[PDB]
């Protein structure tokens, strides 16, 4: 349920990608 | 920015550019 | 990202992600 | 004055990059 | 230079190196 | 009929790749 | 490797390989 | 003093990198 | 470092980092 | 029997990867 | 390309494309 | 005098690179 099974297995955008920043 | 699959080294390169001075964590098994 | 210096191959890689499907146009000050 | 003058010698953000997109 | 598939970031990296000071356009939907 | 359906979908060489330069 | 200077996007790519499945944590001296 | 101070301004090896791994 | 497939440009990037000042050979058909 | 049919076709580790260095 | 300065990981990536299936040999002035 | 002396400290073109290929 992390970053791999979202952006690599599925697709993610810039605003969906910023959530992992500090 | 338009859809792509970001895997491996391309994912952490995108993370670096996007978060910038702030910083980020990377955990592949979560 | 706050900011940073982007030169060479790091500039075209940044453009590829930021533009996407739209596409970019790279012309240096020959 | 261009893309190399503004981003390489100087510093540019995410919204300055979008200007060079098609 | 011998055959390979150039896709994504690897395509624009090859474009940068090859055209040099001249410049190039990138349009994925043409 | 562009650059993707030639070098990514198919295969392209250095001289087939220079045509996209200015 | 003996040693070398690693800055920017070359640092996060080095961390991706060296850490792997463990994962890393990048925090610059904001 | 951190990861940028020790590896970018100074020089670090393979065993100094492993310390920043999770 | 944990398992991955290293192919193309990612293989020679890993070779550069790992061998360092020593040097290495690359032959794809052996 | 080289580097491709080991690290690309199959999988290889750091100690299996150092053998190709000088 | 006209010319440019190629150092570090940008040199081995340039060699990978330029040589191809032939292969290269990287030896720095240790 | 080598590959780093000629391409990193100095400047080299596409035809100077081909010399270091196998
Ligand atoms: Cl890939
Ligand atoms: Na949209
Ligand atoms: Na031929
Ligand atoms: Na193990
Ligand atoms: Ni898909
Ligand atoms: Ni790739
Ligand atoms: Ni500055
Ligand atoms: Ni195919
Ligand atoms: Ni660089
Ligand atoms: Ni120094
Ligand atoms: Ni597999
Ligand atoms: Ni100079």
């Amino acid at each position: 349920r992390g970053i791999v099974e979202q952006c690599c297995t599925s697709i993610c955008s810039l605003y969906q990608l910023e959530n992992y920043c500090n | 920015f338009v859809n792509q699959h970001l895997c491996g080294s391309h994912l952490v390169e995108a993370l670096y550019l996007v978060c910038g001075e702030r910083g980020f964590f990377y955990t592949p098994k979560t």
